[PDB]
């Protein structure tokens, strides 16, 4: 899973 | 001021920290495509029924999205990210479980090299099983933004159960940014809601993005403003900050960008103004 800063 | 609204909403977030932690839980873990962007435990979408040699079969990274509080399920939506492969099963039990009876997809499978949601629906004419759900795509229809699957959804074994779910994909939405004029969006939506609103019984619009909260927002709250005009008329009060913290007491971080903020107004102005026309 990763990190959504778009 | 668009500018000044959006930053006052982003500064809003420290009180709708509600908890998460069924999404923070181990067995969980693998069913987030992003650590940190996790469905309210209290507006999540449980799953029942599930296989119970599985220890933890309830989870998806899903909310349900009222308009308002007494909102029925017909008028609901659920705001859910694009499928990873290990959750493509998931996402059909819910599907049949709420009774959701339209699709709403924002993105393409890949973009810019990235996976944004695994393929869970057949080839065009194809069967497939997904779990103990069996889907059929009955019928493809190809527009300029976007296309209509008929897909046709019911629980192996069990006949009776079958029921037409229509997905409709949206294909043409930039890689970065918004669509530069919302008349594309428009058109897709209000054929949308033309099918939800034809079927009896229907459960809520299903709407995905890669994260659930960006593109699922701005497509979310356009189509609950452009319901309020068709209910009260173009001289209604619309009042975009307050939908939007509605929208966001019920899933973390709904409308992602102030592009995305600007695109809401625009689309909501094009829409009074066709009607003037």
């Amino acid at each position: 899973p990763g990190e959504y800063v778009n | 001021g668009f500018w000044e609204e959006f930053e006052t909403l982003q500064q809003q977030e420290c009180k709708l920290l509600y908890s998460r932690k069924e999404g923070q839980r181990q067995e969980n873990k693998n069913k987030n495509r992003y650590k940190n962007i996790l469905p309210f435990d209290h507006t999540r979408v449980v799953l029942h029924d599930g296989d119970p040699n599985e220890p933890v079969s309830d989870y998806i990274n899903a909310n349900i999205i009222m308009p308002e509080f007494g909102s029925s399920g017909k008028k609901s939506y659920i705001a859910t990210q694009g499928c990873l492969q290990n959750t493509v099963n998931d996402f059909w039990r819910m599907v049949f479980q709420e009774n959701s009876r339209v699709i709403v997809m924002t993105t393409k499978e890949v973009e810019r090299g990235k996976s944004k949601c695994v393929k869970y629906w057949p080839d065009e004419y194809a069967l497939k099983e997904y779990g103990v759900m069996r889907v059929r795509n009955v019928k493809e229809s190809a527009a300029h933004d976007y296309t209509l699957r008929e897909l046709k959804l019911s629980k192996v074994g069990q006949g009776n159960t079958e029921r037409t779910v229509w997905q409709y994909h949206f294909r043409t939405w930039p890689d970065h940014g918004v669509p530069s004029d919302p008349g594309g969006v428009l058109d897709f939506l209000e054929e949308v809601h033309h099918k939800q609103e034809s079927i009896m019984d229907a459960g809520p619009v299903v709407v995905h993005s890669s994260a659930g909260i960006g593109r699922t927002g701005t497509f979310i709250v356009i189509d609950i403003l452009i319901d309020i005009i068709r209910e009260k008329g173009v001289d209604c009060d619309i009042d975009v900050p307050k939908t939007i913290q509605m929208v966001r007491s019920q899933r973390s971080g709904m409308v992602q960008t102030e592009a995305q903020y600007r695109f809401i107004y625009m689309a909501v102005q094009h829409y009074i103004e066709t009607l003037q026309r």
